[PDB]
């Protein structure tokens, strides 16, 4: 969400999709979250590095 | 081919695209040979497997 301030004098909130799992935040989806959710693609894909 | 006919069906090909290299998997696939039939069953149950 984000305020958009174009008409007249006053604001009003607008929302764009985050569309991917990234796009939440560090406070909400840490550092060491996502490096312990790809861990999860490699053991159901089981592919080779 | 028709593919419910052969001494391969298709999980056959789906082991061996997620295996990893190990000479363990090598050994599985001649274990994965096993025919079931009735007396395939007499040779295992004598040697524990």
């Amino acid at each position: 969400f984000f305020v958009h301030p174009c008409p007249g004098a006053r604001g009003s909130y607008r929302a764009t999709h985050r569309t991917m799992v990234g796009n939440i935040p560090q406070p909400l989806a840490p550092r060491e979250f996502q490096e312990s959710r790809g861990a999860q693609f490699d053991a159901v894909t089981n592919m080779t590095h | 081919m028709a593919e419910y006919e052969e001494w391969h069906k298709s999980p056959v090909a789906a082991y061996a695209a997620s295996c990893q290299a190990t000479p363990g998997a090598i050994s599985a696939m001649v274990s994965m040979h096993q025919k079931l039939s009735a007396p395939s069953f007499i040779c295992q149950a004598k040697h524990r497997m």
